[PDB]
DNA sequence: GTCCCTGTTCGGGCGCC
DNA sequence: ATGGCGCCCGAACAGGGACTG
């Protein structure tokens, strides 16, 4: 029927009106299938025929359901939402199996003709208009429909909740999962005081989608009593990949990787750069090629999860692959996982290993915090001693939560570390490079204190790319040890954070020889101040680009 | 009963639109125990999805206590709600900070402006879609909460401001800041008389807070890079105090010479540095406060739990530039470390300003937004912006 | 001021319900 | 057609440092 729940009052944006569209042709099959529901929707009062006094019009159509039988009736109200008001959503996130706590009995049911039980407001029917009824209920294809449904069946479900506190009730959209430390005899009667205060405000609940016995198809889950485990997921056999392609394979994967350990998807991500069509086809590379294979064995093997005990600790452990990809497992007992996933995101120009650790965890934290309302405790694969000298050495405030070792390699290290004073033996680089705004001329070179002078030209360069190079310049032609004097606090500032890996080769250049150096000394002086030899080298390159 | 006082927006500016961030299980209890009390004495009302506006909203358990408090992050409101300090505050032994945001839940809220009040109570692994509150009374930690119940203040702290001259009462938001002369024992007492005079309706000492001045090192031996490390820091230094010169101390660096060798001092060079020192010590001239532009405080971390701070409105007119130390253990939270860190420093420009400064936080966002809650203490919150500081600043103001 | 570099937020595409 | 969340990417922004005469 329709809720005698109270409407919400909707309004329009200010100084717009109602849509005015018409309808296009649709075939017979579609036509048929509309007119067996108005008709019946219109006896229900859930449609009103409406006249000439109604200026507005809203084209619609028809797809298949789920269950590939019913028709879905949508309309295009695109013309409608931009002109409606905003609102703000209610579904936060998207409940995960992992969440749910271990429950004596459970019970999936859905609510039959969701927004079509609902009453809309009755000021706000008039724009509903179609070609002739009027919406009395939500319609499907408008903006708010989402938000007031779930709103709506918030408060439907609060004298239930209220008045039955220990039975958990996960809500989404119109799909209800419900779980008792009740004996399966009270909790089918639970279920009844349930679907008979549903019905009260005018839900029903089918019996064709009651589930009474396990598996549970549950949010694309199979819920058992003891485990749970994803839907197949099947990934597109083809033989030149598209961009649309391409990203029905990472999504795929991704939609894996809540389950599938050891997921990963740089190099096929990777291949969407530039790109500015959505059919547009792709050569796949060849470090992708084995990407997507290793990915495809791993599916091929069976997994599941399980659920959350309370009493029990979180426990999350990450392992490294290379490209700077990181894949983790939380669970409670050894090897019996609640939940697996992957970090992949590449935050900033330059960065280390360390850096990534850390920002795994903290994605991992607030991950946990939404499915257990907790954090977890972590199993990370760098050692003690590296993490004290990182955020002892490093400028920023950093922190990881309660955590221990795990000597599974790839470990996490610092590839080089710069020295806190000059090295005695050393000789002394005084680097500078220099840069014109104009002709985009430039050279880099250095000077040392035994009379060794070096310039290079560059071509097509700006002024912070020749302090680099000049950099690069003297790390070159040094031996293993070696000072270095510059007065660029751009790359003193990279080349202090640690970096192994670099958006720029010219980046990535420079950390390959700080890898091979056994001592180097960084330090920094004002430009344009008489130091020397800062002075020196800033004659040499300054000469032919500058004054 | 008591009439609404009609508050409106800023011209041009729509309400708060702000997600909620994810809270933890113990929080989202303590919130809806004190939500649906608040409910139920009419301080709140449920809402739907057709209010537009939000703000987040999270919990803080004090000290030792069985007990948690309500913060709602207001301050995106604040910039958005439509718009003489005690000098001698900051010259008291003791300053107690009470808890006055009690008092503003007995004033009603005008309606029309109700609806930019909205936060939105999540839950764990999303059960539930947010369900969604307004407020009917003044909210805490709002502008214009300590406004309009302004008059209704100085009518309850008359008769003890009068029996009590030697004792400075300063409101801000929420929090009651009473400072006295009064001996140690002394003070309690009386502040225990005034909590008891607020129930009739319904530990900080700023004498001792310090200034950190720039401090030049002091060596037997210089080497060319200890020279250069004085230059360096010294030209940065002069920005501020432009009596500072590096003349003679530059000249000794006169070639490419190795950074470990050593440097004797000239008669002339070390007299430029004997002079320096002593500019140091002055204070920064022509730094005068404007009420009308934001303090900007920048947050330096220089290891082994030191923290230097500058609170500032121009570039190189600090105000003040103070420094923090805590535990140099092995169990530091470096994260915790700072929000105690930005919790002294606001409490520094309350105290002296009235004023909430702007922080420059030295800290990757996700990582202080995942964590600084847990370590909140304050019924405030001040603005922040995220920095990846130059590691030069952390050099100028290194004490050795 | 302009020009470079870097970090964040934004709305596209796909995936999931 | 709508709403949520996720991932990835590239546009637009803001904030800071170095530079010309
Ligand atoms: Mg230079």
């Amino acid at each position: 029927p329709i809720s005698p729940i109270e409407t919400v009052p909707v309004k329009l944006k200010p100084g717009m009106d109602g849509p005015k569209v018409k309808q296009w042709p649709l075939t017979e099959e579609k036509i048929k299938a509309l007119v067996e529901i108005c008709t019946e929707m219109e006896k229900e009062g859930k449609i009103s025929k409406i006249g000439p006094e109604n200026p507005y019009n809203t084209p619609v159509f028809a797809i298949k359901k789920k269950d590939s039988t019913k028709w879905r009736k949508l309309v295009d109200f695109r013309e409608l939402n931009k002109r409606t008001q905003d609102f703000w959503e209610v579904q936060l996130g998207i409940p995960h199996p992992a969440g749910l706590k271990k429950k004596k009995s459970v019970t999936v049911l859905d609510v039959g003709d969701a927004y079509f039980s609902v009453p809309l407001d009755e000021d706000f029917r008039k724009y509903t208009a179609f070609t002739r009824y009027q919406y009395n209920v939500l319609p499907q294809g408008w903006k708010g429909s989402p938000a007031i449904f779930q709103s709506s069946m918030t408060k439907i479900l609060e004298p239930f909740r209220k008045q039955n506190p220990d039975i958990v009730i996960y809500q989404y959209m119109d799909d209800l999962y419900v779980g008792s430390d009740l004996e399966i005899g009270q909790h089918r009667t639970k279920i009844e005081e349930l679907r008979q205060h549903l019905l009260r405000w005018g839900l029903t609940t089918p019996d064709k989608k009651h589930q009474k016995e396990p598996p549970f198809l549950w949010m694309g889950y199979e819920l058992h009593p003891d485990k749970w485990t994803v839907q197949p997921i099947v990934l597109p056999e083809k033989d030149s990949w598209t961009v649309n392609d391409i990203c029905k394979l990472v999504g795929k994967l991704n939609w894996a990787s809540q389950i599938y350990p050891g997921i990963k998807v740089r190099q096929l991500s990777k291949l969407l750069r530039g790109t500015k069509a959505l059919t547009e086809v792709i050569p796949l590379t060849e470090e992708a090629e084995l990407e997507l294979a290793e990915n495809r064995e791993i599916l091929k093997e069976p997994v599941h999860g399980v659920y959350y005990d309370p009493s029990k600790d979180l426990i999350a452990e990450i392992q490294k692959q290379g490209q700077g990809q990181w894949t983790y497992q939380i669970y409670q007992e050894p090897f019996k996982n609640l939940k697996t996933g992957k970090y992949a995101r590449m935050r900033g120009a330059h960065t280390n290993d360390v850096k990534q650790l850390t920002e795994a965890v903290q994605k991992i934290t607030t991950e946990s915090i939404v499915i257990w309302g907790k954090t977890p405790k972590f199993k990370l694969p760098i050692q003690k001693e590296t993490w004290e000298t990182w955020w002892t050495e490093y400028w920023q405030a950093t922190w990881i939560p309660e955590w221990e070792f795990v000597n599974t390699p790839p470990l996490v290290k610092l590839w080089y570390q710069l020295e806190k004073e000059p090295i005695v033996g050393a000789e002394t680089f005084y680097v500078d490079g220099a840069a014109n705004r104009e002709t985009k001329l430039g050279k880099a070179g250095y000077v040392t204190n035994r009379g060794r002078q070096k310039v290079v030209t560059l071509t097509d360069t700006t002024n912070q790319k020749t302090e680099l190079q000049a950099i690069y310049l003297a790390l070159q032609d040094s031996g293993l040890e070696v000072n270095i004097v510059t007065d660029s606090q751009y790359a003193l500032g990279i080349i202090q954070a640690q970096p192994d890996q670099s958006e720029s080769e010219l980046v990535n250049q420079i950390i390959e020889q700080l890898i091979k150096k056994e001592k180097v000394y960084l330090a920094w002086v004002p430009a344009h101040k008489g130091i020397g030899g800062n002075e020196q080298v800033d004659k040499l390159v300054s000469a032919g680009i500058r004054k | 009963p008591i009439e609404t006082v009609p508050v409106k927006l800023k011209p041009g500016m729509d309400g708060p639109k702000v997600k909620q961030w994810p809270l933890t299980e113990e929080k989202i209890k303590a919130l809806v125990e004190i939500c649906t009390e608040m409910e139920k004495e009419g301080k709140i009302s449920k809402i739907g999805p057709e209010n537009p506006y939000n703000t987040p909203v999270f919990a803080i358990k004090k000290k030792d206590s069985t007990k948690w408090r309500k913060l709602v992050d207001f301050r995106e409101l604040n910039k958005r709600t439509q718009d003489p300090h005690p000098a001698g505050l900051k010259k008291k032994k003791s300053v107690t900070v009470l808890d006055v945001g009690d008092a503003y839940f007995s004033v009603p809220l005008d309606e029309d402006f109700r609806k930019y009040t909205a936060f939105t109570i999540p839950s764990i692994n999303n059960e539930t879609p947010g369900i969604r509150y307004q407020y009917n009374v003044l909210p805490q930690g709002w502008k214009g909460s300590p406004a309009i119940f302004q008059s209704s203040m100085t009518k309850i702290l008359e008769p003890f401001r009068k029996q009590n001259p030697d004792i400075v009462i300063y409101q801000y938001m929420d929090d009651l800041y009473v400072g006295s002369d009064l001996e140690i024992g002394q003070h309690r007492t009386k502040i225990e008389e005034l909590r008891q005079h607020l129930l009739r309706w319904g530990e900080l000492h700023p004498d001792k807070w310090t200034v950190q001045p720039i401090v030049l090192p002091e060596k037997d031996s210089w080497t060319v890079n200890d020279i250069q490390k004085l230059v360096g820091k010294l030209n940065w230094a002069s920005q501020i105090y432009p009596g500072i010169k590096v003349r003679q101390l530059s000249k000794l660096l006169r070639g490419t010479k190795a950074l470990t060798e050593v440097i004797p001092l000239t008669e002339e060079a070390e007299l430029e540095l004997a002079e320096n020192r002593e500019i140091l010590k002055e204070p920064v001239h022509g730094v005068y406060y404007d009420p009308s532009k934001d303090l900007i405080a920048e947050i330096q971390k220089q290891g082994q739990g030191q923290w230097t701070y500058q609170i500032y409105q121009e570039p190189f007119k600090n105000l003040k530039t103070g420094k923090y130390a805590r535990m140099r253990g092995a169990h530091t939270n470096d994260v915790k470390q700072l929000t105690e860190a930005v919790q002294k420093i606001t409490t520094e420009s309350i105290v002296i300003w009235g004023k909430t400064p702007k922080f420059k936080l030295p800290i990757q966002k996700e990582t202080w937004e995942t964590w600084w809650t847990e370590y909140w203490q304050a019924t405030w919150i001040p603005e922040w912006e995220f920095v990846n500081t130059p590691p030069l600043v952390k050099l100028w103001y290194q004490l050795e």
